[PDB]
């Protein structure tokens, strides 16, 4: 319903990455260069998404502000491997806005971390919070939530995304110093 | 006439392996003595490299053989398809030389795409290439690999240089040795990627390493005659034209852009094909491989 | 006997020791690029050895 300013992101096709892994290398980029000096309107939805084939992300959509756009966008945090994907161009925002509250937020995903929150903080039971972790004890983003993660766990990416409801309605909120919204977002369409 | 049961290649253009180390920015002017990039272990158990504390530059060194002698077959049972290549490749290289495949190979060369995932956003990326008569540099090059684009091909007179010596190194007018070093801006202490083995890093003595075969692959990626579409740019050069990681597979023998079909019809039949086409099996030939039936 | 260790060099050469005792008879040193290989053409010390 708020997106005004709105932008698009299109990683190239070529054999020197996934499209998942330039996916990731683009969301990190934009996070490390984005919110480096902080910030406070930073959309980024699925532009190109569809989450009905549990793929999470393969393009890029920018729904942010004016200014935020004419200053995050002009870094070395950005600019250097734009030779697979490309630049953005602006757009105005449509009578048609669905309130698709994109966020940037975490699941839960720990199928051993309350053992460590108990030995912590809680007194509880260790070995009980180790050996109740069953298939059907997790209960994290089954949908396609792209997590794009570093070289420090070997363990895949999980959900790590707080997707909103695609209607005819409304819903904005307060994005974030990493490009999300924290109780709603701009529009998707 | 008919073609030859046996027919095996030698590879042109053999590279050695990657021997990757670390350093620091503005101190490329002495990185001989730089510590090698060690392959350690953290947690279930992987291998992860990484960077020392006080490093922010990688150094990727190997040399490179450029042989010539491109079209004459290590095996082959006939005498009358053996001649008959002879000429064909000759008729080929009279009729012009190969500057045109050399000049994408010093391309190749020329930007730093035997960096895989270590160039993936990357601050500043320079290639240097000395070129080696005896234990002394006869010609110094120096590049900027973020410049020198990956999808499209220019010009310029450093690179033309170095692709007419790899077109004399190809033909059989001298001998060239060449050793490239490609410098690199990652971060303080960030990630680097060497090749897995059958999970494991490629190693030699204490030194993280990338297989010479790798490097091979980022040379051959040449042709952009597979006519469906400029946005993936070039791929790699090798009959059936595929690329395993796309999973999808061009230059089927469906139609006849097949370097065996070509081959075939431009050896046996005489059909000349395109130019373009000839370039692509002329560029087989130089990587080599088991051909005939 | 370098058989493809030999394709594309800088330079290769061969030298030969004559072995009597646990001592060199008799060297030779050879330059095994401009001895040919089509053809068998005469030499002193080719002739010796």
């Amino acid at each position: 319903m708020a997106m005004d300013h709105y932008l698009d992101i299109r990683l190239r096709p070529d054999p020197e990455f996934p499209p998942a892994q330039l996916m990731s290398v683009l969301f990190g980029k934009l996070h490390q260069a984005l919110v480096a000096q902080g910030g406070d309107r930073i959309g980024v939805s699925f532009p190109d998404l569809d989450e009905s084939r549990s793929r999470l992300g393969e393009r890029l959509r920018i729904h942010a502000s004016a200014d935020d756009l004419r200053a995050l966008l002009a870094r070395p945090w950005l600019e250097g491997l734009r030779d697979h994907l490309q630049f953005g161009e602006p757009a105005v925002v449509p009578h048609p806005t669905p309130y698709r509250q994109v966020s940037r937020v975490q699941a839960k995903s720990n199928p051993e971390r309350l053992r460590r929150r108990l030995m912590r903080r809680h007194d509880l039971s260790e070995e009980e919070a180790r050996k109740r972790i069953p298939d059907t004890v997790a209960r994290a983003l089954d949908l396609p939530f792209v997590t794009l993660r570093s070289q420090s766990t070997g363990q895949h990416f999980r959900l790590f995304i707080r997707h909103g409801p695609l209607q005819v309605t409304a819903e904005e909120g307060g994005f974030t110093c990493y490009g999300l919204s924290k109780g709603g977002f701009v529009p998707w369409f | 006439l008919s073609t030859a049961s046996v027919l095996a290649f030698e590879r042109k253009l053999d590279p050695s392996d990657a021997l990757m180390s670390a350093g620091a920015w503005a101190q490329r002017d002495a990185s001989q003595e730089w510590p090698a990039v060690t392959v350690r272990e953290k947690s279930q158990t992987v291998d992860v490299a990484n960077l020392p504390s006080d490093a922010d530059t990688l150094k990727v060194r190997f040399t490179l053989r450029v042989l010539g002698g491109a079209g004459t077959p290590s095996a082959c049972n006939d005498a009358a398809y053996r001649d008959k290549l002879l000429q064909t490749v000759a008729t080929y290289v009279n009729d012009q030389g190969f500057a045109e495949l050399a000049r994408r190979y010093a391309h190749n060369l020329a930007n730093a795409r035997f960096l895989w995932r270590n160039r993936v956003g990357a601050e500043a990326v320079e290639v240097r290439i000395n070129h080696i008569r005896q234990g002394e540099v006869a010609r110094a090059w120096r590049f900027d690999a973020l410049a020198i684009g990956l999808r499209d091909f220019k010009a310029d007179a450093e690179l033309d240089a170095l692709a007419e010596l790899i077109a004399s190194g190809l033909s059989g007018s001298g001998h060239v040795l060449l050793e490239v070093v490609a410098f690199a801006r990652i971060g303080d202490g960030q990630e680097v990627f060497p090749s897995q083995e059958l999970k494991t890093l490629y190693s030699v003595r204490d030194a993280a390493a990338i297989h010479s075969q790798k490097i091979g692959n980022a040379l051959r990626t040449i042709d952009t005659w597979y006519p469906d579409e400029d946005g993936l740019g070039p791929i790699a050069v090798e009959p059936y034209g595929s690329v395993t990681s796309q999973g999808k597979a061009y230059r089927q023998p469906k139609q006849k852009l097949d370097f065996y079909t070509l081959l075939d019809n431009w050896v046996l039949r005489d059909e000349a094909p395109a130019v373009e086409q000839q370039h692509y099996v002329i560029a087989n030939l130089i990587r080599g491989g088991v051909f005939g039936e």
